């Protein structure tokens, strides 16, 4: 049951994230955080299978995604930050 | 219990992340989320992997977002499917949970050692694996090269 | 079930002591140092200054303050106040005396210092006027960049003992004190935990905010910076100078309790802090800032390549 | 007066024969 | 340690040595492979050369491009060598001598 | 685990403790910077499993590190000449 | 010429030549060094 | 250096030329010394050096190119289809850059961080070709698209530049989420990431089981996201609109390299980890939407970018309707189609980057270039019948070919809307050009006229294109070669 529960977690915050990246399209901040809240869902179901399934690389996987996903928010931020100074 | 605490505050918080206004409070609560979602992993047994969301989740990126809406304060221009998969009878009804509970084996002999789970991840990563883990660097140095290319004059 | 509590409880209230006597000491120091005593009127040596001056913080009539009255201002002091303690929790103090062995403990030493970064910032936002929202900005960038240079010389002396729970470090030390050979190193950390809670010559955020609000607000934030200083000394002291081992050895110093030691050395660190202090001019923005991407990132950086290799060829490392 | 006086052009003037000449002998050598 | 040297394509030439050490390897050059590296170098540092005097730094991108020739070209030269140490590539000399 | 038990009671009853003493008397440079720390607290991140496991992998892990140290390195130098860090 | 270059560089930014020797020793060492010791180690 | 490395010379010496010229692009930026020269044209010379040296080293390599066959196989796995993959990748990077020299001066930007990254980007695609794990795939992806996001946003005190770059940065990165989503499924549900490991575990056996209901839903993700990268026609989203507004050298090297990158992803993946019918099925129907929607979009525009974007969503259509079964013919012809897609969409841009200046935005700005530069209107004519299909060309060999193994292959409705969409491209474009000596309204004399490696490249293609039929057998033949040893 816990696999389901956490499973289940991250989906319902996988489809928050897409929703808030669809519905609002204007606020370039909400649609960032939507974003990396995409990029969390992933990595927690990565590591909740890693677990699950005796196996190691989820979590190497899951340290690159990091890696990634702070790469993407830095520089994105950095196109909203040059977007608003006009 | 305290997992499904832990799983509520995350929801709501993520929530408000994508509905709430005030920009700010939008941070708030996704410093929150994220905050949880550490704590969260604290309990499925993977410390390591906790305390780096901690670090680099929310001690780095979540600084960063809270330093740009800073500074730009005055810029404001499922029930159907959990039944679905909770009634699939191929999940353990909890009543059989219990006294299995009492039948669990333990093996005594791959635990003489323990690896934690820091020291077996640097093992794997770093001597096998390697390339994945040579691309990471080139994907920051992209990120940074980047930042400044874009914002610096 | 119970024990815990009283853990607790017995790690927080002697904390608060310490602190109160350890800014009393503080000026006494400073004083001896300028040629001239410290507050000796109140006590009998002066020991009940700090006492009378929190009574009359206490008495002081309050003065609440008028920007998000609710839940964002009375909170942040809270915040940092609940960080530098939690921090306080896994620290060993003699063998087995300790509170949590959180096996990873150094981790969770740089997560809480990042955390106590949070906590600065908003308690600046959360006021009204923007030159405190400025020197916000400015001391959480110098903090998050001294923090950076602090993970650096962490990770040098996690290369030279495996684990990471503190014990099995002081036990590294219980051979040969790590402070001996990477004495630079223990140089660059303490420059670092200087400026990591900006006390001896990096000031000048804090001198510019005294030259352009809530009494026990004020004086909540000021506990937090001097027990997180209480706390930078402490790690310093538990990682790079031994951490409740006698030195040389010898079976006459083994009667000292050993928890004795432990507090000898924070003592002396926290000496050093106030000596340091009242004796140099203090750094601009620019250079303080320019330093610390300077020279001390490349300069850990270098010591962690210097230390891993000269560890590397010999058959040294466990 | 009887020299040329640039000496990054000179440089350059031996790698562009060396170059010529190299390209010379691996063709000889097909 | 998978440190074991196998193609998924075979030496369709003789096989003289499977893992040759690299001094071995780069020692073992022909003159055609010293051809080879001199021409990838003075190409490389004539191309700098004048795509510096567009802006006035002759000098530094004639260094720079003489890095880059001297690497491309001593890249090549090792790699034809090990393929022909290897069976990889044809080998009439280096079975003469290993003979 | 059964540590971070310890940790949360802690954390609980520092917040009480905190409730008391508080009740009793009843732009690029910016940016920039934070950028950079983004970039190199992974690599504190990453260092750590490399420090821990120096024992179990020969030069090879020690010259894989030095690799991902150099690539950004070179980001670093980059970074300088740039000036971005002047400050 | 690039001694005296050096000179200056060295005189003017001190901890960087002093990073740049250190981390040199630190990479120089392990490089060259390794196998001596595992020859050394074989013969004795 | 270790006989092991052997395997990685191209990207190993692409990396390094690529740090040297950031290093030597930076010192001798900022060094007072000299004026203050902004570095791009001499970068990018020393970076096309570079990357012809690439070309080099791979292509007389490959044979040891395949050296550390298991080692290696722990990430990737280098075949002949890799091989000719990473060749072609090479050719157009260079033809790009040396096509785009010329726009840097002009436009006069100073950025010559903008030529050290399509070399990293170069470096990141091959890669991605040479990918033999899901995560490896992702991994390559990312950085390539990483570069992309830096190269969008060029010039600041723009316009469109900050909005077509975040578009696009928004457009990508959820198509990379809907990807890393996938991929997590398939791990979750499968317990493996490494494609041998996911065909021996479900090949044949894609029978029904009780938690079979997993490896579809990620499979599916991952179709998804990659249609994203493809351009996806119900999921085309802003992509003209990215086409218009970043410039020029950018746009076509994003038309042009990532493209047969990901195709040729695609086509190592569905060999592979595929089901009888999903990923067929779920490109079906993006075929025959693209066409439609290349032809219903393309016949009315009035911008010369966004006609450009149009046309390239109907090519990426109908080289997905050759994806559509799995047959030996049906991919060779698949590979012909996206290697003369590469070559005219190079050609395309060549011209409409030697038009860019005096026509900042315009469609109606052919004044005349049959009177004013008539070898130019030919050769425009030329491409363009090529982009759409007439009597003996490159295109319309192509298309023919590929819907010869449609045919052929058991699949009698990709034809008809194929064909139909392919003969209203040719009446719409053969009445433009029969349009070009009626009457000219406006007039554009250029000072922009191709000064000489815009000019070369642009006569290669161009006499490529119409002598492509007097000799179409090596092609033919390499294609074989490739597809039958892509899996077999
Ligand atoms: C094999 C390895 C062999 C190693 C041999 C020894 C090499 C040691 C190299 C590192 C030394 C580290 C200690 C000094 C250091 O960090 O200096 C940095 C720097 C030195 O550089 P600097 O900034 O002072 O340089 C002068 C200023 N410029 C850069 C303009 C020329 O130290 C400081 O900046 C001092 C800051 C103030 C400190 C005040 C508190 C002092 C506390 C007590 C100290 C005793
Ligand atoms: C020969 C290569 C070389 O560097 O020649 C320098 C010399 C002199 O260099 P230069 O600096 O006097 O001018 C060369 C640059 N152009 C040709 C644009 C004027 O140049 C040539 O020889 C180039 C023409 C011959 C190429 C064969
Ligand atoms: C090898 C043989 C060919 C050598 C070509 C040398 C460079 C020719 C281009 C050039 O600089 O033309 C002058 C033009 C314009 O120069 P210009 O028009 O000012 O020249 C006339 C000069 N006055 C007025 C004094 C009489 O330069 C450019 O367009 C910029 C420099 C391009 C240089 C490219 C060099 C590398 C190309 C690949 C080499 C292989």
């Amino acid at each position: 049951m816990d696999p389901i529960k956490y499973f289940t977690f991250s989906m319902i915050i996988f489809i928050l994230g897409i929703r808030g990246i669809l519905l609002n399209r204007r606020n370039i901040l909400i649609m960032l955080m939507s974003i990396e809240l995409m990029l969390l869902a992933v990595n927690s179901n990565f590591l909740v299978f890693s677990v699950s399934l005796d196996d190691m690389m989820g979590q190497s996987f899951a340290l690159l995604v990091l890696t990634v996903a702070a790469a993407e928010s830095a520089i994105g931020l950095a196109i909203f930050v040059i977007t608003f100074r006009v | 219990m305290i997992l499904s605490v832990l799983s509520s505050l995350a929801l709501v918080s993520g929530l408000m992340v994508v509905r709430a206004k005030n920009p700010v409070h939008s941070v708030l609560f996704f410093i929150l989320v994220f905050c949880d979602t550490s704590g969260l992993l604290l309990l499925l047994g993977l410390d390591f992997s906790a305390m780096i969301f901690l670090v680099v989740y929310i001690g780095a990126i979540a600084v960063l977002f809270l330093f740009v809406v800073m500074m730009f304060h005055i810029q404001i221009a499922l029930w159907w499917e959990m039944f679905f998969i909770l009634d699939n009878e191929t999940i353990p009804l909890l009543p059989t949970q219990i006294n299995t509970t009492s039948l669990i084996y333990t093996v005594y002999a791959g635990k003489v050692r323990s690896w934690t789970n820091l020291e077996t991840l640097g093992n794997l990563l770093y001597t096998y694996y390697f390339v994945w883990f040579l691309v990471p660097s080139l994907i920051l140095l992209v990120a940074m090269i980047g930042a400044i290319v874009l914002t610096m004059h | 079930y119970i024990a815990v509590p009283a853990e607790i409880l017995g790690i927080i209230l002697p904390l608060l002591l310490g602190v109160a006597f350890l800014v009393l000491a503080e000026r006494k120091v400073m004083a001896f140092v300028q040629r001239r005593k410290g507050p000796d009127v109140v006590g009998s040596f002066g020991l009940l200054q700090p006492l009378a001056d929190g009574l009359k913080l206490i008495l002081k009539e309050p003065i609440s303050p008028s920007s998000a009255n609710f839940s964002l201002f009375r909170m942040a002091p809270v915040a940092t106040f609940m960080l530098s303690l939690v921090a306080w929790a896994v620290v060993p103090f003699d063998y087995g005396m300790v509170l949590s062995d959180s096996n990873i403990g150094l981790l969770y030493l740089f997560a809480i210092s990042s955390l106590g970064v949070y906590g600065i910032i908003t308690a600046g936002w959360s006021s009204n006027s923007k030159y405190a929202f400025l020197g916000a900005l400015r001391s959480a960038a110098q903090m998050v960049s001294y923090e950076v240079s602090i993970g650096l010389i962490l990770i040098t002396v996690l290369i030279c003992v495996g684990s990471c729970n503190l014990s099995e470090i002081v036990m590294a030390q219980k051979q040969i004190w790590f402070g001996i050979p990477l004495f630079p190193v223990l140089v660059m950390f303490f420059i670092s935990c200087l400026a990591e809670t900006n006390r001896a010559p990096f000031d000048l955020p804090e001198a510019e905010a005294e030259s352009v609000y809530s009494s026990m607000g004020s004086a909540l934030f000021f506990l937090g910076e001097y027990a997180n200083m209480i706390l930078m000394s402490g790690l310093c002291t538990s990682l790079s100078l031994g951490g409740w081992l006698p030195i040389l050895d010898l079976p006459i110093f083994k009667r000292i309790p050993g928890s004795i030691w432990f507090s000898i050395k924070v003592i002396l660190f926290l000496f050093l802090y106030i000596w340091v202090r009242a004796a140099f001019p203090r750094y601009r923005y620019d250079q303080l800032m320019g330093l610390g991407w300077k020279v001390f990132l490349p300069l850990s950086l270098a010591w962690v390549v210097a230390v891993s290799g000269v560890s590397v060829t010999f058959p040294w490392l466990p | 007066e009887r020299v040329s006086t640039d000496k990054h052009r000179n440089y350059a003037v031996v790698a562009g024969t060396i170059t010529i000449l190299g390209a010379l002998g691996w063709y000889l050598k097909g | 340690m998978n440190t074991d040297i196998t193609a998924s394509t075979k030496p369709e030439y003789p096989v003289v040595d499977r893992n040759p050490p690299f001094t071995k390897v780069v020692g073992n050059f022909s003159t055609l492979d010293y051809l080879r590296f001199v021409t990838i170098t003075g190409v490389s540092v004539t191309v700098g050369y004048l795509s510096g005097i567009k802006p006035g730094i002759r000098g530094p991108s004639m260094v720079t491009g003489g890095l880059i020739g001297v690497m491309g070209g001593f890249m090549y030269a090792y790699q034809n060598s090990a393929g022909r140490l290897m069976g990889f590539f044809p080998n009439d000399d280096e079975v003469a001598r290993h003979n | 685990m059964s540590e971070f038990a310890p940790i949360c009671i802690y954390l609980v009853i520092s917040l009480l403790v905190s409730l008391i003493l508080l009740g009793l008397p009843f732009d690029i440079r910016f940016y920039l910077v934070s950028i950079l720390f983004i970039i190199f607290d992974p690599e504190v991140t990453f260092s750590f499993p490399w420090a821990v496991s120096l024992n179990k992998i020969d030069p090879f892990g020690s010259w894989s590190m030095m690799a991902f140290l150099l690539i950004l390195t070179i980001g670093s130098l980059y970074e300088w000449k740039r000036g971005a860090l002047d400050w | 010429a690039v001694m005296e270059k050096l000179k200056m560089f060295v005189v003017q930014e001190p901890v960087v030549a002093a990073s740049c020797l250190i981390a040199g020793f630190g990479l120089f060492l392990p490089a060259v060094v390794r196998p001596i010791l595992d020859s050394y180690q074989a013969t004795k | 250096m270790f006989n092991l490395f052997l395997a990685v010379y191209p990207e190993i010496f692409i990396i390094n030329a690529t740090f040297i010229l950031l290093i030597h692009g930076v010192v001798f930026s900022t060094s007072k010394k000299y004026d203050y020269p902004p570095l791009v044209s001499n970068v990018g010379w020393l970076g096309l050096l570079s990357v012809l040296i690439t070309l080099l080293l791979l292509a007389a390599g490959a044979p040891l190119l395949t050296i550390a066959h298991l080692f290696r196989n722990n990430l990737f796995r280098r075949d002949n289809f890799t091989y000719f993959c990473q060749i072609l990748l090479l050719l157009s990077t260079a033809g790009t850059i040396s096509m785009c020299f010329d726009f840097f001066e002009q436009e006069r930007f100073d950025a010559f961080e903008f030529i050290v990254l399509i070399l990293l980007s170069t470096c990141s695609m091959l890669f991605m070709i040479s990918a033999y794990d899901s995560i490896a795939m992702y991994l390559a992806i990312e950085l390539q698209s990483l570069c992309f996001y830096v190269m969008a946003a060029s010039k600041r005190k723009s316009e469109f530049s900050t909005e077509a770059g975040l578009k696009y940065l928004i457009l990508g990165a959820f198509s990379s989420g809907i990807l890393l989503f996938g991929c997590s499924m398939i791990y979750g549900s499968t317990g493996a990431t490494h494609f041998d490991q996911l065909a021996k575990i479900l090949t044949g056996y894609e029978i029904t089981g009780a938690r079979s209901s997993g490896i579809f839903m990620g499979i599916l993700f991952i179709a998804v996201g990659s249609l994203f990268k493809i351009t996806a026609v119900p999921f085309h989203m802003w992509a003209p609109d990215i086409y218009e507004g970043s410039p020029t050298p950018v746009t076509a090297f994003l038309s042009i390299a990532p493209k047969i990158s990901i195709f040729a992803n695609i086509s190592r993946v569905s060999i592979y980890g595929s089901y009888g019918a999903t990923l067929q099925q779920i490109f079906c129907f993006c075929s025959i939407a693209s066409m439609i929607l290349g032809a219903l979009a393309a016949m009315a525009q009035t911008k010369v970018k966004r006609l450009l974007a149009y046309s390239s969503i109907g090519h990426v259509g109908y080289i997905c309707t050759g994806f559509s079964c799995g047959t030996i013919e049906g991919i060779q012809s698949l590979l012909i189609g996206i290697f003369i897609y590469a070559l005219m969409t190079i050609d395309a841009f060549a011209i409409v980057l030697a038009l860019r200046q005096t026509r900042v935005k315009y469609i109606a700005d052919l004044g005349a270039l049959a009177k004013t530069n008539p070898i130019l209107a030919i050769t425009f004519s030329i491409t363009m019948f090529s982009y759409v299909g007439i009597p003996p060309l490159a295109g319309f060999c192509s298309k023919f070919y590929l819907f010869f193994a449609a045919l052929g292959c058991g699949a009698y409705f990709l034809a008809p809307v194929g064909v139909v969409t392919s003969v209203i491209g040719c009446f719409y474009y053969i009445r433009l050009a029969k349009r070009m000596f009626f009457d000219t309204p406006r007039t554009w004399i250029l000072y922009e006229p191709m000064d000489r490696d815009k000019s070369l490249l642009l006569a290669m293609t161009s006499s490529f294109i119409t002598l492509f039929f007097p000799y179409p057998s090596p092609l033919f033949s390499v294609t074989h070669q490739m597809a039958l040893s892509l899996y077999l």
